[PDB]
């Protein structure tokens, strides 16, 4: 899927695309507001947090 | 009591010589042996006119008639109901029309002579309605009259004041060369002048369509691709509220037609009224909102249907059938060999065909490159890609007609070839030429299902090529190149200037001759159904047009359909009613899903 | 089975011999099916004919219109309630019996099928996944 991440400290963001189930699998189960930490994501976000908020599904 | 029914005659003058048969109608007929009146003889024009009041609907006239030139139908009162327009006596006429609407695309399909063209025109304002009748001196407000009932009657009344000018994409693409030198000089000088709209215009709508490289060019210089594009360009550029397109995808490549498809669209977008009339599916459920679909027997006649979804009549007009209409508009029902279909045997012949080493050609301006492959026999390989990437180039070269800069290809083999791009250039009538070719597979029974009966060449072995018609000529040229034997066949793009029950003729040709006599071919194809049926192994093309390209080896239906269908990016997975190919749009959970999968398009096949 | 199948049938559980009564599900005024044959069936001593999922039988209305009681004419299983066992190794059943009047050809007689509708009959029955909303 495709996350869209905010910096809300800034007040910025952008979005970031990951295919590969592993990587995403991450999120699965976890509810809006958990906390994730980053690294299971990808190399880039090492260390940071996200706590989710949101999001579509297809349709 | 009994249903109602009419009679409906037309009759082709092209087709009736009264001299030899003498005015053998109207001695035959039933009606006339009483005194009636339902045939009578013009002394001016020298044609048999047949009143459709008198007629009995008895048919002796039909059998009597030497050549062929008479016509009765019987309906049951389906078109007397929706009469708009008729040619004159005992020709074509036309039966409803298609609805426009602003801030949407409204699109039209059907088989040639329908009236899709015809209809255009009366949107346009560049012809009057008759409406079956004497309407001509401008009678626009007897035209609403007849509209009423209908939405086109709000549009009727404002063309006839003139608020709204359509602008026309002029339909018939042979055509236009002739019409048109430069603009008046060169394609850059057309979009100078028609662009009302921004200076991005120029540049945006050039750069989208591919135009670059073709404006120094001038128009009757153009080659067909091109030659639609400049037309698509002009469209944009006009300043105005509705534009009408009819038939945009002639002539263009499979990534071209996407392209026009798209932009197209883009006037939805300003809310600005289009309506579009297209021959391609893939392209037509991409633009259009809404559509109509056109049906009946060619150059008798054709109705329009009610609006409906781009979904909906889709899927509708797969079936061959109409419920309302209750027509069986096409006879046989066109499906696709599922690959477990077909015969399974062990193939080399002798062992695989000819292969061909690394080939280039340079032209100085542009280069083709082109991978090892190997050939066998008694397959059939598809050509895919872009106009311009040296598709054409690739065929010559393996025919012997060009030579290559470097590589080379001499086989023993002996080739038959058919050229893309058809004009004639051969003095003689076609029967001459064509029992030059082969006589014999005239006889074959083959033949006569897909060539002479369909036409009717009978009527056109006297006329000349010069004088003859697109669409005709071309399945004319695809069966000649079957004519005589050869160990490999070579055709380059099949399906031009065809409508649908044309090209599917031409899928089961290919197909069937060389699984029988177990020879090779190649076919070069923008249609995807097309490829889809005839092949086996397919080459991909890539690169960038007008500069170079390259080429592959052949690889299998599913790994080559993976490949090109991957560089255009659009997903057909599969309708489970139609087993049509269905779109996915861009960035999408469904489509991402697939992207992961390696499906670009779905079959009778196991898979995810 | 047979006119009009495209497609053939991996066998499920008989559920429905003659003399069963399903609901009938489309909208042609129908009210239930009553089996009195099984297309295709075979022959032994005994046995009842009986029909299962994508079967075509031939029924009487027993409940509906007027002009569609007695009489005979075919009709398609739809929903079953015997389970059956599929071969991705599923034991499956609906909570009733119920198929809709149809033509020889395997056309229905009606325009909606309300319910459900299992695959194996829509996969048998084109103009019968037409009229189905939920299949499975
Ligand atoms: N000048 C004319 N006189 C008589 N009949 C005509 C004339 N021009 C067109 N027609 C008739 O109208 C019908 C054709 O044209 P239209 O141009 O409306 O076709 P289309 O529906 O656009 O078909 P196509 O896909 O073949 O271009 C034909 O079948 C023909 O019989
Ligand atoms: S239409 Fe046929 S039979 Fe009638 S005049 Fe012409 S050639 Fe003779
Ligand atoms: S169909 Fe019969 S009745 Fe009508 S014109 Fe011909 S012969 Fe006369």
């Amino acid at each position: 899927m495709k996350l869209n991440i905010s910096y809300p400290v800034n007040g910025s963001q952008k979005t970031f695309e990951i295919d590969d189930e592993h990587r995403i699998r991450v999120f699965f189960d976890k509810r809006i507001g958990q906390e994730v930490d980053g690294e299971a994501v990808g190399d880039e976000f090492k260390g940071y947090v996200f706590k989710i908020s949101g999001g579509n599904d297809k349709q | 009591m009994s249903d109602k029914n009419s009679r409906i005659a037309i009759v082709s003058a092209d087709k009736c010589k009264p001299k030899k048969c003498r005015q053998e109608c109207k001695r035959s007929c039933p009606v006339v042996k009483t005194g009636k009146l339902c045939i009578e003889v013009t002394p001016t024009s020298k044609i048999a006119f047949i009143s459709e009041i008198l007629c009995i609907g008895c048919g002796i006239c039909v059998k009597k008639c030497p050549f062929d030139a008479i016509q009765i139908i019987n309906l049951p009162t389906n078109l007397e109901a929706h009469v708009t327009h008729r040619y004159s006596a005992n020709s074509f006429k036309l039966h409803r029309l298609p609805t426009p609407r602003p801030g949407q695309v409204l699109g039209l399909v059907g088989t040639n002579g329908i009236g899709k063209s015809t209809a255009l025109k009366i949107l346009a304002g560049k012809q009057k309605p008759n409406l079956g009748r004497f309407d001509d001196p401008p009678e626009w407000q007897e035209i609403i009259k007849y509209f009423r009932g209908s939405e086109l009657q709000n549009y009727f009344t404002k063309m006839l004041e003139d608020d709204i000018k359509a602008i026309i994409k002029p339909q018939y693409v042979d055509n236009i060369p002739r019409a048109i030198k430069g603009p008046v000089q060169k394609v850059g000088e057309l979009l100078k002048l028609r662009m009302e709209k921004s200076p991005e215009d120029v540049k945006r709508y050039i750069k989208i369509l591919q135009l670059e490289n073709v404006l120094k060019r001038d128009i009757e210089k153009l080659s067909g691709g091109e030659l639609q594009r400049f037309a698509i360009g002009m469209s944009c550029v006009q300043e105005a509220d509705v534009y009408m397109f009819d038939e945009p995808s002639s002539y263009l490549d499979v990534k071209q037609r996407l392209n026009a498809a798209q932009i197209i669209r883009s006037l939805l977008a300003p809310t600005k009224y289009v309506i579009c009339v297209e021959h391609d599916l893939s392209v037509l459920d991409y633009l259009s909102d809404f559509v109509c679909i056109i049906y009946g027997v060619p150059s008798v006649y054709g109705v329009v249907t009610l609006p409906a979804s781009v979904r909906e009549g889709i899927n509708i007009f797969l079936d061959g059938h109409i419920p309302a209409e209750n027509l069986r508009f096409r006879t046989e029902a066109l499906q696709f060999r599922i690959a477990d279909a077909t015969e399974d045997l062990q193939n080399d012949s002798a062992s695989r065909a000819f292969s061909y080493p690394s080939l280039k050609k340079t032209q100085g301006d542009f280069v083709l490159n082109v991978e090892e492959g190997e050939f066998s026999d008694s397959e059939i390989l598809v050509m895919m890609g872009e106009n311009g990437t040296g598709k054409t180039t690739l065929i010559k070269l393996l025919a012997g007609a060009l030579k290559p800069d470097e590589g080379q290809d001499i086989p023993k083999l002996n080739v038959s070839m058919k050229p893309q791009k058809i004009a004639p250039k051969f003095p003689g009538t076609v029967r001459q030429l064509f029992f030059k070719k082969i006589r014999g597979q005239f006889l074959n029974p083959q033949f006569q299902t897909d060539v002479v009966k369909p036409l009717r060449i009978d009527d056109i072995i006297d006329q000349e090529v010069q004088h003859l018609s697109g669409g005709e000529l071309q399945r004319v040229a695809i069966v000649l190149a079957l004519g005589i034997p050869a160990d490999i066949y070579l055709i380059d793009e099949p399906s031009a200037y065809l409508d649908s029950e044309q090209r599917i003729i031409c899928s089961k040709v290919i197909r069937r001759f060389i699984l029988h006599n177990k020879k090779t071919a190649f076919i070069v194809e923008h249609d995807f159904i097309m490829a889809t049926y005839l092949a086996d192994k397919v080459i991909v093309f890539e690169g960038i047009p007008s500069k170079n390209a390259h080429a592959r080896a052949p690889e299998s239906l599913l790994t080559g359909c993976n490949r090109f269908l991957k560089n255009l990016n659009v997903t057909f997975r599969r309708d489970p009613n139609s087993f049509r190919p269905r779109i996915n749009k861009l960035d999408s959970q469904m489509d991402k899903e697939q992207k992961s999968s390696g499906n670009y398009f779905f079959l009778d096949n196991t898979g995810i | 089975s047979g006119n009009g199948a495209q497609g053939t049938k991996f066998r499920i559980s008989l559920g429905l011999p003659v003399g069963a009564i399903m609901n009938c599900a489309d909208n042609s005024g129908a009210r239930n099916l009553y089996i009195i044959a099984v297309k295709g069936s075979g022959s032994r001593l005994n046995r009842l004919p009986a029909a299962s999922l994508g079967d075509m039988v031939m029924a009487t209305v027993k409940k509906g219109k007027p002009e569609l009681r007695k009489k005979v004419m075919p009709a398609i299983v739809v929903r079953q309630a015997k389970s059956w066992r599929r071969r991705d190794g599923v034991f499956l059943y609906f909570e009733d019996n119920a198929g809709v009047i149809a033509n020889p050809k395997g056309e229905m007689k009606g325009s909606a099928i309300t319910g459900p509708v299992g695959k194996e009959c829509a996969d048998l029955w084109p103009r019968v996944a037409s009229n189905s909303g939920v299949v499975v």
